[PDB]
């Protein structure tokens, strides 16, 4: 079973910055993926940023420079700096995962995560 | 003695009496077979020209005073210029040169209204996509409307049956070239027993070089079949041979095993 | 036979007919032959679909004089046929010679082979037709529904058929988002879907490209394939060009067929499918998720 | 008390075909990977074919396209069916069955003699 934990999330006046964590556990073969999304109250979901294997960043076009995504394998997290914050960023923030488990299977796992506003 | 003379009254000519032969290169072009396209007076001298601009048509005198329109009794549209494109049903021949535009002494030669679904373009076709003039868009739509079995008439169905026999007999030759990747792409979008059957028979007429370098994914090593037991899951779903290969160059078993995966959610 | 008196009587029925009374030499020559001549501007029909006005076109007369009776606006959808043969009187171009009674047509044959007074030709007659396009801005007024008020059946039928093709072809490439070229594309022709597949092959973040795919699939989905691609190679950075072309050096063939279910984005039903090639959208009903 | 005897073996000639049987007692499909390996004498065992919990089949590239694996869930029996059989093919066939998750269950079955001769 692969399960996604987040942290770092919290309150901060508009103009602030704020670094969230997200660390895997369980049996975990394989993590190809690991991306960053928002939630807002009665609003869709919203990609905010990726990083692939290897370290290659991708950001979507609401938070270029502004956010910055990083990767550590060497303990299995995902960090994410948000600078330059604004009072639309007010919304729940999860991290997608995709890769093999410890059995050989296939997940694209999704943990609950903080919230941020 | 003293006749009445009377002079008729003075003629108001209709939208029929002043039509241009010279001005219609767009309304002939598009007619269809009896369908009189009428090109209103036309002198006995322009008669030559009208009849040499447009062979595909019979110059038929409707009324008196030249009144004639032309009626379309054939489609002389050259393979080449008429199986290689989906949109051009028509062009124009003038000092051997074809064209899309219009030259007042150009030849117009059309096509067939949906050519390919005839089947006169397979023989072309077959030639043009395998080589160095392969077209992807092109070629692509072609075994599209070769799939397109339903919308052929009958010409259409038995030079498909021709057409599947000889990309069969090419394809086991060698499965990496273009039009046949495309072929096995098609042949899994129809999803039925004889394409199966047929994509199956392909791979498994395929050289030891081409299995090596393509099918690393359907014919594994020994060791990794040993460890495939270890787990319940498909191989397909964890072997990296697998993660990584090129989707047309599977057997029909994997492909469908790769779809029986669980993901964990 | 030389003539010794003619004269001209009014008609007893119709103020168009009159009776020629001529006498000759010899008594056995003198008739009085009916003819008639047309004063009418029709703006109707004689016959169903027909318009025959009394009037006899002499071999060699102008064709305007058998189109002088009819409204122009009324005309421009009738053509001009061959008739009738009939007799007219040479001092009088254009009278309807009848063969009434003792008028027979060898009688009438002898005076103009004997007289000089009477020529052969052709009755007007009219046919029902559709309107007579001649020019090339016409067909482009009719097929691009901007003006359809003289435009026949054939260019002015919400595109049943292959006519406005040729036009559409080019018009709806420089205006993919017009209604009545989306309705031209429903006619599901290869003309029209491969002009639409060159069209979302530069734009397919459009809406059109939308209905595009969603009009050809599943039967013509090739089409929306090669525009995806072309889409998806031209622009790589796009977020929905994701699943089709992954930006990841030589892997962008991840997701292909069945490993789309290996990411639960490209299978949202919040995400349109003309992101995706037909082999993967069809995968998506067979996604095991646990 | 498992029961996982191999059947149907023996004498063809080359291109013949056979159908070999393993009716399981102990052990439910549902729950195993169902392989069969074979052994010629004086070489060591090989995977020959596999079926997975779900019906997902898997062969030996030597064998592929001529072997079929087959699986009845009412019966719980595994079946192989050799198709163009070869003088390769001449060995010990038996039954093999993996636990999907206990891993440490792996049971074995008596093998039935299949002999080629050119």
């Amino acid at each position: 079973e692969v399960q996604l934990v987040e942290s770092g999330g919290g309150l901060v006046q508009a103009g602030g910055s704020l670094r969230l964590s997200c660390v895997a556990s369980g049996s975990i073969f394989m993590i190809d993926d690991m991306g960053w999304y928002r939630r807002a109250p009665g609003n869709e979901r919203e990609w905010v940023a990726t990083t692939h294997s290897g370290g290659s960043t991708v950001y979507a076009d609401s938070v270029k420079g502004r956010f910055t995504i990083s990767r550590d394998n060497a303990k299995n997290t995902v960090y994410l700096q948000m600078n330059s914050l604004k009072p639309e960023d007010t919304a729940v923030y999860y991290c997608n995962a995709q890769g093999l488990t410890g059995s050989r299977q296939r997940y694209d796992v999704l943990g609950q995560g903080t919230q941020v506003t | 003695v003293e006749l009445p003379k009377r002079d008729p009254p003075p003629g108001v000519p209709t939208d029929e009496m002043l039509l241009n032969v010279d001005k219609m290169h767009d309304v002939i072009a598009p007619a269809k077979l009896l369908e009189y396209v009428h090109i209103g007076p036309l002198a006995k001298d322009k008669e030559d020209k009208v009849k040499k601009r447009y062979p595909e048509f019979r110059l038929v005198n409707t009324g008196p005073g030249g009144l004639s329109a032309l009626l379309r009794q054939s489609y002389a549209g050259t393979a080449p210029n008429c199986c290689r494109t989906f949109q051009r049903t028509h062009y124009w021949k003038k000092d051997g040169k074809i064209s899309d535009k219009y030259e007042e002494g150009a030849v117009l030669e059309s096509c067939w209204p949906d050519v390919h679904d005839t089947g006169k373009c397979d023989v072309d076709l077959f030639d043009w996509c395998q080589g160095d003039t392969f077209d992807r868009n092109i070629c692509h739509q072609w075994i599209g409307s070769a799939f397109n079995r339903a919308d052929r008439t009958v010409e259409g169905q038995q030079s498909l049956i021709n057409l599947y026999n000889k990309m069969q007999t090419l394809c086991s030759k060698d499965a990496s070239v273009p039009i046949c990747e495309s072929f096995l792409h098609h042949l899994r979008a129809h999803n039925t027993e004889d394409s199966k059957e047929m994509i199956d028979y392909i791979l498994r007429q395929q050289s030891a070089d081409f299995k090596q370098k393509y099918m690393r994914c359907s014919y594994p090593t020994r060791d990794k079949l040993e460890e495939s037991l270890k787990y319940a899951e498909p191989r397909e779903c964890w072997d990296p041979e697998c993660s990584n290969a090129n989707v047309n160059f599977l057997l029909t078993r994997n492909y469908n095993n790769l779809g029986l995966c669980n993901i964990v959610r | 036979v030389t003539l010794n008196r003619i004269k001209i009587a009014p008609g007893i029925a119709d103020i168009r007919d009159k009776y020629m009374e001529l006498g000759f030499n010899y008594p056995e020559y003198n008739r009085a032959v009916k003819f008639a001549e047309e004063s009418y501007t029709y703006y109707y029909e004689t016959s169903p679909g027909e318009i025959k006005p009394k009037f006899c076109l002499i071999d060699g007369m102008s064709i305007d004089h058998c189109s002088s009776f009819i409204v122009p606006e009324f005309a421009k959808q009738y053509v001009l046929i061959h008739g009738e043969p009939c007799s007219s009187f040479k001092f009088r171009p254009g009278s309807l010679i009848y063969y009434q009674n003792e008028v027979t047509p060898e009688y009438i044959k002898d005076l103009k082979h004997a007289t000089d007074y009477i020529a052969s030709g052709q009755r007007c007659h009219f046919i029902k037709k559709d309107y007579l396009l001649g020019d090339s801005d016409s067909v482009a007024k009719c097929c691009s529904k901007t003006n359809t008020k003289h435009c026949p059946k054939i260019f002015n039928n919400n595109y049943k058929t292959e006519h406005c093709d040729d036009f559409m072809t080019g018009f709806c490439r420089n205006d993919p988002g017009n209604p009545n070229c989306l309705e031209w594309l429903r006619a599901k022709r290869k003309p029209a879907m491969s002009t639409y597949s060159d069209i979302c092959s530069k734009h397919m973040d459009a809406r059109y490209c939308s209905e595009f795919i969603r009009i050809i699939r599943p039967d013509y989905f090739t089409f929306g394939d090669t525009a995806l691609y072309v889409f998806c190679n031209d622009h790589k950075g796009n977020r929905n060009c994701w699943c089709a072309n992954y930006p990841k050096s030589n892997s962008g063939d991840k997701y292909l067929g069945p490993r789309v279910c290996w990411l639960h984005e490209c299978t949202d039903e919040s995400r349109d499918r003309k992101w995706l090639y037909y082999n993967q959208d069809v995968q998506r009903t067979r996604c095991k998720y646990v | 008390e498992v029961q996982l005897q191999a059947s149907g073996g023996g004498l063809v000639q080359p291109g013949g075909s056979l159908r070999l049987s393993c009716a399981a007692s102990g052990i439910v499909f549902s729950n195993n990977r169902m392989s069969w390996y074979r052994q010629a004498p004086g070489k060591q065992r090989e995977v020959v074919a596999t079926i997975t919990s779900g019906g997902a089949t898997d062969y030996q590239d030597s064998v592929e396209g001529r072997f079929t694996i087959s699986r009845d869930m009412a019966k719980n029996t595994v079946y192989l069916q050799m198709n163009s059989l070869k003088p390769e093919d001449t060995a010990v066939y038996f039954c093999n069955a993996r636990r999907d998750n206990f891993a440490t269950a792996i049971y074995w079955g008596q093998g039935t003699q299949v002999t080629v001769s050119s």
